[PDB]
This record gives structure tokens, C-alpha cells and sequence, in this order.
């Protein structure tokens, strides 16, 4: 039948009760959105006054003011940006939902030294969260004054002003309701302009008695082409932007193009900061501009976990933001974000590596950063490996990296070794490496808790794999007399086997003979598959790890013989004269267990063995 | 396979 | 003869009730130590609307002001005993259709 | 001079843009939009239904329905609700802020028990996040059926429409855009149904064939005293898609400014993934009138009660525009507190329960023990939820409770003992005289333990005292201290003597009070790091490298002045004062009372060796 | 004569723009290889837009289409070589004041 036609409305009643009710929840952002404009209208005036040089007759000096005034109870913003005549007052602040921003932007050259913040429209609704009626003074240059007085009750009064002139610019004057007096201080007022607006290219004047006493003293020099900037401003804006009384330590300046754009500052601090791996609730290290207003700083999509120390901040133009402003639409871009920071800090660290002077007091500080990205980050894995420097035997004090190792490795090995302690003293005197270091072979010395996570997830490197020295097969080069050697060895030592394996019954797997001892006798060793004898060190006091996986992937002990050593030698005639003696089930057992202490395992009711040490020393006394 | 140190002191 | 929309937080000396009822004219604001009346006669629709709210406890009328806005008529009540607490507006606990609570300048005061 | 009065204003096309545009950030909630007013009508015509029983001649059956068509790309969504006639249609639809809800909210009669989900005024226009052409069909039970048709172009159609009938019920049927057509899978819709909009009291049916979507009706909306256990099992099983029956339920309400209805299930089997996803918290879920709103955003639940599973419903709540996240975070500071002191309860009803709480303490005790350290208001709460093995109960837990009601008359404190295992704090050197003066060591085996000591310091007025730390104090005689004392007058050359072998090592000789059978321990002093305490703080693989050159053990040697080694090492001590065997066995011994008292040796190759060299001269080589 | 707002977006075949007239009339729509024109006639006021895009890379307009909806002019391009990454919709480097990108349909699809 017959179509009826219509045309939308709005209720505008309710809809500014929405957006004073629910769209704003901080009752603290009506001062940056109050700056926010008055730096529109100073970008208007400057890039309007590039033309005809005449415009500034009025009014030379572009800035801006704040005059909190108690005994009126206003808080008063002077300016002498472009103003807005009586039309623009009735077109602009009574449309809700309509920005003269915009429509202003959409009409100029196409590029221009500009770029404006606000496109919505609902921006100055937000100074009735925290204040009174609202007046409103105005001087356009093709107009005289009009005072706006409206109170958010559905009007807004135009009227004629006789007051004194402004000469070129807005004068806006709240009324601040009577419990939100606290916005009249130093303090309170400090802090938010220095939190949200502290990067307006103009400059900000509080004036409060009269001292003019700027807030806005630093500048951005992200936005300056990084060729401009010597070594040294970057370290004025550190200590600016951070408190800090030391110079950074690295500096990274980088800007990408493409559907989405940024730029972005990365400052290596010089010493880490202590409780580093604690605060949980705040890290707010990489924080975002968007168009040199705060947006946020908390959101761990930014940067991952293990890149904690970077500091910096990063510029973006046109990125999409909630109605509010202060949160990001879209939280998928940040997938984006993250990809582009994390290859560019791992070019600051490969450039910083090639300077071999400082990257000492990188590394002392930001090792286990390192290390543990290695153990999480599964993309960057073989990149975050080469910036690792491990003490090793034929280096003494001086650290040396893997791809020196590789250069110095011999023509006949195949494989890195590698060993896992507590100390350095104590890895290197070891047992294992006796035959590694009597051969000529370096040696890897990982004193590192952390060290056992990283080689779990290291496999191999520059094609050869990490082969530990104490686990089942140790290969080494060995020449083919050694195998004849080993047969006759072999051939010449089982009845002895047996017997310590059936002494030693639910203790270890089986006894064999060993290939990796010079001087020291029989050493106990584990198996491929399960934790390595100091793993377990670790993973039985982490305090946050379940109960029923411990006796699951254990471990498999193998004791070995030296089959050199008299203790050994004597103890396998014994045992062929009468291979049930009671002083061999007792030295066996005690061998054993003095074997045992020399690797990284722990025994159960150690006075077993205090005892036992007891006896052979009263034994020795004679009593 | 979670390191898990929990703050101390 | 219909009541009229409200919004109520509390504090450790104060009550405040914000009736929304935009441009305001004839407004009858009455305090009592018990009960509470509203009366006014806004907008454009020219109702006349009325609130009966009874009271939760004693409180003081002669130091009781009312601030009328273009947009609402906040009225700020005294308590009476300093530091009790009001679990709510109303004497009946039966809910009230158009009374919430400002949430947006609720504190917890008895922290 | 002249005053000019005028009234606001809005751009329309603005408006739609920023609807559209800049409030959601997830497409997908549309779908709960249309079924939060499918639901709102049904209210409304049920409500009407009561004092006029007539209303439902022309259909009885309240329902809501769900037709995807992939031919043609439309979504119908059927309801039998109130309806709306021509004026509503008009004044509904057609203006952007006004809500018939609130104003229909605003007239029941004195305290009618209907919640309605809509009070903001705008969300139907975000059908057109996903959606093309919406076309609205109606029949009231007044005026008859119309066709609503609108781009969201500033313009919307009121047509006439004679085509097939319905009865009395709208019936919405989008038309999806071209690379939307992912909303029309059976899966799809019905994971989005049951993660939003899962939990209300109408009927929900997809023809694809009436596979009713929600079969769960709530049941933290009725009083708990009429609820059996069988209702709140099939309720956890399907809350928690567990094949387990659950273990314990808590039910409590809050009245006042802040309301809110809770229910908490303690789930039988510790999941193995706690202390590990660390990413969601989605344990908890915050409902608002029966509809998903937002999971646990972190300060909901303090991080050492994470394995609760419970819901919270409410019925007023600051709402950001989005319904998606509260405006307020002042709430989640009180609901918070409240959790936290309704969880803490219900851990004490389920402590009377021995058989029942074993279930419970048996997989989830490092919680509590985390608490302890973490929780610095609620240590009085959580310490009498612990329960330890002792020397005298066996295989039985007993708790410091039981502990305390045990106590000799003249005990002054509380002796527990530290280690890695049960069976070598059971027979170490240091309990070898507590426990033969019959007095009652309590047992700390797990690793958390050491964090869980270090913050309790006290319980019931008594004062926890290690036993490898300088100063322990037995009650004694007055035989017993002047035989100590001569003892110690015997024993004044030796004790300097050893001392000035070591002399870097330990810091002091003394004579022992807590030593029986073996003849020298070793205990740390009282400002510094327990004996287990620093064999654990070098495993966490994140820490400080500094400190523990400050806060390090400092060692106090021991000697049981009545052991035959010792009291013979005396004479020839006395006797030359550099013999070779003396200055080998005091560096023996102190090494090996080193090892027994769970140190970590420096060096171990040293006293390998001495061992490799003194059997040999047992063999004679 | 003004040009008129638009946003645009990409996917692994095809490039879309979306231009931003209400209850637009007559609408002349045309590609090129390399260029692309638009000149509506729309709005309330009856004004007239016209907006003359440089294409970044070369694409096939016998496979395009667009689809006046009554709220936005949703034009639609073929890509013309499959995988072609665009990192900017104009040839000329310099900011163009009424172009966006519609990052509520954007998708990083080269991954
Ligand atoms: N102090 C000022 N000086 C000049 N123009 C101003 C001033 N304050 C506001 N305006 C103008 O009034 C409008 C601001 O309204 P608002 O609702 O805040 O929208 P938006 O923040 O999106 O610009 C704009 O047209 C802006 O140019
Ligand atoms: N299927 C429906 N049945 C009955 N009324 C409906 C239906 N869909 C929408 N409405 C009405 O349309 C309005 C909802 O518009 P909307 O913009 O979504 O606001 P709100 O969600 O805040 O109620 C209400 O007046 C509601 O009664
Ligand atoms: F404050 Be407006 F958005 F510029
Ligand atoms: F969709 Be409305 F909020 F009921």
C-alpha cells in the first residue's frame, strides 16, 4: 500500500545526559579537552596568519593561560587563539554532535604544516562533569565580544558584551561545583597538566600569585628529523622525561609507513632498576601519544614480559580511539605494534654489540632479560642466542661468545659441550671435565640458575647441537686404539660389574665402565630422557610446582668405574677372591655414596652416611 | 616448565 | 501527578538527592524530619510532578539547603546522628521505580 | 543590552556515524542487543497478562525463535511479546535517545517483580554493525500488522503490509552484508548465544530441528534453602562442562547501596593449570540482569584464592555505553572484600567436616599458604586453617590448634624443624635432645613453608622458634645448667684451639645444649638466612645477584661435649697443640657435620678427595 | 565542489572504498586503470562532491562493482596481481584531509 517517509531525530534531552553520565568516567579530563581546544584555535590563527602577516595585529604573542581564582571560584582559561563569531558560537557549542574542526580541516590546501585534535563533537559537553553554568567570551577580528552563558538545561544565551577587550581570543570561565574545589591547588593542577597536556607545542601559564610560572618547558624531539639531534639532547630528554641523573646508555629513532604509522624513542637505562620482575599491577614503560596527547600506558600487548627495561615513548597520527579517548578500538592493531618494536630492539641490541666497551655494563645488568626470552620467545630464539657471553676454560676472567667458540672449536668435534653447576670454582674442578679438558677441548661453564631454562629450549647452534658431559653418551673423538682398549677393558671387568649391580640393586639402573675420568674414581651420571642432575636442584624448590610430576621424570642414575684407579683395581681382586666380603659390601656402598656427594644430588637421611664416616674415624682412633 | 619465583623478602 | 525521576549518594556529614527535572518552574522543595515532598512543574510536557519519599532516619531540616539549576534541583540534606550509615533512601524495603543511586559520586566514606 | 535565548541541537548524520562507528568494538553483540528486547517484550506482555487474563487470546505459548536463511541472507528472530503499534513505531524507532522501556519501568504500580534489560535508549541501531536493511514486521493487539523498513540513511519507512499473519508478536529480519555470512552456522550462533546471552528465562529455539539453546535455568535467582544437592551438581556440570560432581557451595547475599547474589563451588580435582595460564581469570563471571557482562578483571579475585568458580549477579550497576566493562572501579573494591571474607567462612564450615576436609587440604594448600604470605589483614584466618605432621601423630595431620592443646606446662614456644623431605627431618642431629625430653617438633617439608614461617612469627601468643638457629632455650635444671657450665669450663682450650684452625669458616666454637648422639652440628645465627632458606633462594632463577652477600647465614660451629671422638681429641689437643691428625680431623668433621645439616658444600672435590685418600690407607695402599 | 569523505580497506583480492554521502542521487561511478573518479549529487542541501583518486597499483575494473545503500556509497576493486600489499591508496605521498582507513574492517590478512 501507501509508504509512509520519515526522517530520523534525536531525543535532546537524554542525549546529553549520556554523554555527561556514561561516556566519561575520569572527572578529570575536562582540563585536557579545554587545552586540547585552545590549541585548535592557536593552530587555526597561525596557519590562517601564514598568508596575510596583517592578522596578528591584535594580538602578537600565541598562548595560552590558567587563572584559577578561589574567591570567584572559577577557573578561568585566557587565550588569544582565532576566536569564533556569533554565528560559530550558535553553530558550534549549541550542535551537539557538530565540530567546527573538522569541517575547517576538510576545507584546507591539500598538505599543510597542520594537524588538529577532535573530530567527534561532544568534547566541550565534558566541562560540566566538574563545574557550574558556563560562560563563554569571545573576540573574533570580524566581530565584537559576545558572552555565552548556558548551564546544560536545554539553552544557551548569546548575548552582547561591554566588558574589557580581549583583543583576538576566547576567555573561557567555569564555575566550579562547591565538593570539586580541589582543582583550584598547585599540586592538583600541576599533576593532571603534566600527566595529560605536557607536550603542547604552545606555551602554558599559570597564573597564580603574580608569578608566571610555566608548566610546559620540555619539547618533543621525536618529531624532529633524528639526524637534527646530537648525542647529547637525547640525554637532556631522559633526564627530563624519566628523573633520572645519568645520560642513557643506547638510543634507537625509527618511524614506519604504511596503513599504519608511528614513531617511536627506545632508552636503554643505564643501571636496572631494583625490583624489576615484582610490580605486577603497573609497568606503564612504553607509552602512546596520539598526536601529543596521553592515551595509555598499561597494556602488556604493547611489549612483551621480557623486554620489562626498555623505556620510551611512542607517536601516532591516526590511530582509532574509543568515544572517551582514552582507550584504544580495534585491540587487534596492537599484534602490529608489538611485531614492529621487538625487531627494532633487537637491531638496538645487535648495534650495541659491535661496541664491546659498554656492552659489559649492558649485559652485567640485562642478562637475564636475555635468558629468559630465549626460554619464552619462540620467533626471536635464534636471533637472542649470538647475545650470549659465557665464561669458558680457555678464557680465564674475560667473557667470550658462542660464535667464538665455534671459531676456536676443533677440526674433529662435532658437537658444543657444555656443563651445568653452582659456582665456577666448583664446575671447574669437577670430575666430568677431567678427560674433556685433559684432550685439549674448551668447555662451557653455565653457573646460571637460569642457564638450565635456556638450554631446555636450545637445541643446537650454527648447525652443531648442545651435547651436555653429564649425561649417558659422551662421544669423544676417540682414536681406534682406545677401542681395542675399551674391548679389553670391557672383557676384562665384568664379574666386578655384577657384583657392585647386585649390591646396588633399585639404586642405579646398571653399571657400566666410563670413558670421560683421568684421575678421579667412579662418577655417577643420569639419562637422555628426564632432568639432568642439577635440574632437579632446581625444580624441587620452586615452591609453586605440583606434587604429582616429581616422581614421574625423575631421573636414571648409571654409576661408571675409572678403570685405572688403585681403589678400583684392589677392590676388583677382592672381589674375585671371595665375592661375598663384608669389607667390599661396605667400601662399595660407601664408594657409592662419596661419588654421589660429587655430583649434584642430594640423598635421603644423609646421617646414614654421617655414621657411617663416624665409624671409620673411630676405627682410626683406635676406641 | 613455568618459572615461578614469587617475590620474597 | 506523577513522580519524578531522582539520583541519591550519601557522606559522612551529608545526603544529596538530585532531582532531574529540567527547567524548573514553581519547584516546592520541603524537608521534614521523616518524610520528604517535591514539587514542581517543568519542561515542556507541563506536568506537574510530585515525590513522596518517607525518610530512613532523623535529620535535620533547619540546616538543609537546595541549589535549583537549569538542569536539576540537588538538595543536600544534614544527617542526624554523624557517621550512620544509610543502607538506603526509603523506609519500605520495596524497590522505588525511579530512585537509583549516582554512582558516579559514590565513595566508600566508612573505609 | 539584548540576550538571545536558543536550545541545543544535534546533527543527525553525526549521531549515526558515531553509533555505528566509535561505540562497539565487537561485532558480535547484536545478536544479545535483539535478544535482550525479544526478552524485554515478553516481560512486558506477561506482565500485562495478569490483571487482564484476555491478552493471550490471540496466542498463549511465550517464546522466542531464530531463523537463519542462507538462500537469501536474512536472520529473523520471531518473538510473541507485546508489540507495537503505528505511535511506537513512530517514537520508538525513529529517535535516536528515547527508550519506551524506561518509561514503561517508570509506571508499574507499587513494586511489580519485573527487570527489564534496556535503559539507555540506543542499541538497536547496532543491528547495522553487521546488517544492511533491518525490516521490522509488527502486530499489536490494537492496531494491525505494519512493515518498518530503514538503511540508517537519515530516513525509515512505515509501510502497510497485507501479507501473512503472525498474531501478535514482531519479527525482525535483517539482511547481512556480503562478507558477514559467518553469523549463519549452526556452531556460530550457538557459541555466541551461550556465551552471551545464555542464562534467560524464555525459551530460545534455532530452526535449522528445535534444539532449544538454553536447557539451564538459573538458579541463583531462588531462595537456597529450597535447593537439594542434586540440583547444584547438575547445575556445576553444566556451569563448568565437569564430569565431577563439585565439593562444596556457598550462597549469600548483600544488601544496601551495593547489592549483588553469589554462588562459589570449590571444585573436587585441582586443575593442573593453576600458577600457570596467568593470562585470563575466568573463574568468576559478573552478571548483570541474567546477562554477560564481563569476566574477572583482575581485582575481583585476589590471586591466592584463584581457584574458586563462582557467579555474581546484580541488579543496578554503573554500565559504560558499550555494556561491556563497569564505569566506576571503585566497585571491585568492595565486591572484592566481600568475596574474600564470605570464601574465608566457608572454609571454616567445611573444616569441621576431618573426613571431608582431607579431600580439600590434599590438592589445595599452597592457596593457603600463599595467603599467609600475601594476605598481610587475614594471617589470624588463614593460620588455623593449616594443618602439619608432627613427632607424635604419625601418619595422621594434626593442626597448631591441636599443637597448642598439647603443650607441657612449662613450654615458652613453638620448635619446628625445616628440611627437603619427611624422613630426614625425622631423624636429623638437631631434634636428637627436644625430642628426648618428650617435647613436640613440628614438621616443614614443603618449599612454601619457608615463605609461610617467615610471616607468621606468633600464634595464640606463643612464639615460633627454629631449631637451627643460635639460642635455642630447653627448660632446664639446676642440676643440668651448672653441668653445662663446668662443662664449659673444661672445654675453653679445645673450643679456642679448633678456632683458630678455621678461623674464616664458622665465627664461633661453642658447647652444645641440643646434641646427643652426634658430635657436632652446625647452626646459623638469629639475624640472617635460615639453613634451607638459602639453599632455596639460590633456585629461582630471577633474582638479585647482590644481596646475598648481605643477607647471608652467618655459620655458629657446635661440639657435644660428652662423644667419645671429641672428648679423646681433647688429650691430644692439650697435649701438642699442632699435631697432623688433629688438624685433619677438626677439618674433617667440620665438614662432615657440613654436609648433615643440608649446607651447600663448597667444593665438594675436597672432601671427595679426603674420603679417596683415607680409604686407602683402610686398604693399605 | 568539494571532494567527499571516504574510508577504504584491504583484503588478499580485493581493494574496497567506502565513500560517505547520505541519501545520494545519480551517482557517477567510474574506474580506471589507474585512476578513479566519483561525482554524486547528494545530500540535503543538494550539494554536489567529486572526488578523483590516483590509483596506487594497477587493477581490473571489469570485475568491480559497488552498491548504493541508501546510508554509503560502498565501492569495491579487484585486485589485479593476488598478494600485492598497498601501503597507501594515492600515488602522491602528501596527506589527503578526506581520506581514512576503516580500521574496524581492517585486517592484517598478510599473516
Ligand atoms: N577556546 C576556543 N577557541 C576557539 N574555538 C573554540 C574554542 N572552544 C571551542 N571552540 C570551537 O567550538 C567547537 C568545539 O566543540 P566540541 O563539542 O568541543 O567539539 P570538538 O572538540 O570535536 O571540536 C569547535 O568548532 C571549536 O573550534
Ligand atoms: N521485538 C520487539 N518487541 C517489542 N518492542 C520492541 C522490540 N524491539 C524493539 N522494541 C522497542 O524499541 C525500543 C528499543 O529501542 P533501543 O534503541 O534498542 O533502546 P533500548 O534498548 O534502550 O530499549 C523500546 O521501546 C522497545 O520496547
Ligand atoms: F575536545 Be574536542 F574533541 F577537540
Ligand atoms: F537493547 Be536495549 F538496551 F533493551
Amino acid at each position: 500500500e501507501e509508504v509512509e517517509t520519515f526522517a530520523f531525530q534525536a531525543e535532546i534531552a537524554q542525549l546529553m545526559s549520556l554523554i555527561i553520565n556514561t561516556f566519561y568516567s575520569n572527572k578529570e579530563i575536562f582540563l585536557r579537552e579545554l587545552i586540547s581546544n585552545a590549541s585548535d584555535a592557536l593552530d587555526k590563527i597561525r596557519y590562517e596568519s601564514l598568508t596575510d602577516p596583517s592578522k596578528l595585529d591584535s594580538g602578537k604573542e600565541l598562548k595560552i593561560d590558567i587563572i584559577p581564582n578561589p574567591q570567584e571560584r572559577t577557573l578561568t582559561l585566557v587565550d588569544t587563539g582565532i576566536g569564533m563569531t556569533k554565528a560559530d558560537l550558535i553553530n558550534n557549542l549549541g550542535t551537539i554532535a557538530k565540530s567546527g574542526t573538522k569541517a575547517f580541516m576538510e576545507a584546507l590546501q591539500a598538505g599543510a604544516d597542520i594537524s588538529m585534535i577532535g573530530q567527534f563533537g561532544v568534547g566541550f559537553y565534558s566541562a560540566y562533569l566538574v563545574a557550574e553554568k558556563v560562560v563563554v567570551i569571545t573576540k573574533h577580528n570580524d566581530d565584537e565580544q559576545y558572552a555565552w552563558e548556558s548551564s546544560a538545561g536545554g539553552s544557551f544565551t548569546v548575548r552582547a558584551d561591554h566588558g574589557e577587550p580581549i583583543g583576538r581570543g576566547t576567555k573561557v570561565i567555569l564555575h566550579l561545583k562547591e565538593d570539586q574545589t580541589e582543582y583550584l591547588e598547585e599540586r592538583r593542577v600541576k599533576e593532571v597538566v603534566k600527566k595529560h597536556s605536557q607536550f603542547i607545542g604552545y606555551p602554558i601559564t599559570l597564573y597564580l600569585e603574580i608569578d608566571q610560572e610555566e608548566l610546559n618547558k620540555t619539547k618533543p624531539i621525536w618529531t624532529r628529523n633524528p639526524d637534527d639531534i646530537t648525542q647529547e639532547e637525547y640525554g637532556e630528554f631522559y633526564k627530563s622525561l624519566t628523573n633520572d641523573w645519568e645520560d642513557h646508555l643506547a638510543v634507537k629513532h625509527f618511524s614506519v609507513e604504511g596503513q599504519l604509522e608511528f614513531r617511536a624513542l627506545l632508552f636503554i637505562p643505564r643501571r636496572a632498576p631494583f625490583d624489576l620482575f615484582e610490580n605486577k599491577k603497573k609497568k606503564n614503560n612504553i607509552k602512546l601519544y596520539v598526536r601529543r596527547v596521553f592515551i595509555m600506558d598499561s597494556c602488556d600487548e604493547l611489549i612483551p614480559e621480557y623486554l620489562n627495561f626498555i623505556r620510551g615513548v611512542v607517536d601516532s597520527e591516526d590511530l582509532p580511539l574509543n568515544i572517551s579517548r582514552e582507550m584504544l578500538q580495534q585491540s587487534k592493531i596492537l599484534k602490529v605494534i608489538r611485531k614492529n618494536i621487538v625487531k627494532k630492539c633487537l637491531e638496538l641490541f645487535s648495534e650495541l654489540a659491535e661496541d664491546k666497551e659498554n656492552y659489559k655494563k649492558f649485559y652485567e645488568a640485562f642478562s637475564k632479560n636475555l635468558k629468559l626470552g630465549i626460554h619464552e620467545d619462540s620467533t626471536n630464539r635464534r636471533r637472542l642466542s649470538e647475545l650470549l657471553r659465557y665464561h669458558t676454560s680457555q678464557s680465564g676472567d674475560e667473557m667470550t661468545s658462542l660464535s667464538e667458540y665455534v671459531s676456536r672449536m676443533k677440526e674433529t668435534q662435532k658437537s658444543i659441550y657444555y656443563i651445568t653447576g653452582e659456582s665456577k670454582e666448583q664446575v671447574a674442578n669437577s670430575a666430568f671435565v677431567e678427560r674433556v679438558r685433559k684432550r685439549g677441548f674448551e668447555v662451557v661453564y653455565m653457573t646460571e640458575p637460569i642457564d638450565e631454562y635456556c638450554v631446555q629450549q636450545l637445541k643446537e647452534f650454527d648447525g652443531k647441537s648442545l651435547v651436555s658431559v653429564t649425561k649417558e653418551g659422551l662421544e669423544l673423538p676417540e682414536d681406534e686404539e682406545e677401542k681395542k682398549k675399551m674391548e679389553e677393558s670391557k672383557a676384562k671387568f665384568e664379574n666386578l660389574c655384577k657384583l657392585m649391580k647386585e649390591i646396588l640393586d633399585k639404586k642405579v639402573e646398571k653399571v657400566t665402565i666410563s670413558n670421560r675420568l683421568v684421575s678421579s674414581p667412579c662418577c655417577i651420571v643420569t639419562s637422555t630422557y628426564g632432568w639432568t642432575a642439577n635440574m632437579e636442584r632446581i625444580m624441587k624448590a620452586q615452591a609453586l610446582r605440583d606434587n604429582s610430576t616429581m616422581g614421574y621424570m625423575m631421573a636414571k642414575k648409571h654409576l661408571e668405574i675409572n678403570p685405572d684407579h688403585p681403589i678400583v683395581e684392589t677392590l676388583r681382586q677382592k672381589a674375585e677372591a671371595d665375592k661375598n666380603d663384608k669389607a667390599v659390601k661396605d667400601l662399595v656402598v660407601l664408594l657409592f655414596e662419596t661419588a654421589l656427594l660429587s655430583s649434584g644430588f642430594s640423598l635421603e637421611d644423609p646421617q646414614t652416611h654421617s655414621n657411617r664416616i663416624y665409624r671409620m674415624i673411630k676405627l682410626g682412633l683406635g676406641i | 616448565p613455568s618459572i615461578l619465583e614469587i617475590r620474597t623478602k | 501527578m506523577q513522580p519524578a525521576s531522582a539520583k541519591w549518594y550519601d557522606r559522612r556529614d551529608y545526603v544529596f538527592i538530585e532531582f532531574c527535572v529540567e527547567d524548573s518552574k514553581d519547584v516546592n522543595v520541603n524537608f521534614e524530619k521523616s518524610k520528604l515532598t517535591f514539587s514542581c512543574l517543568g519542561g515542556s510536557d507541563n506536568f506537574k510532578h510530585l515525590n513522596e519519599i518517607d525518610l530512613f532516619h532523623c535529620i535535620d531540616p533547619n540546616d538543609s539547603k537546595h541549589k535549583r539549576t537549569d538542569r536539576s534541583i540537588l538538595c543536600c540534606l544534614r544527617k542526624g546522628e554523624s557517621g550512620q550509615s544509610w543502607p538506603r533512601l526509603t523506609k519500605e524495603r520495596a524497590k522505588l521505580n525511579w530512585l537509583s543511586v549516582d554512582f558516579n559520586n559514590w565513595k566508600d566514606w566508612e573505609d
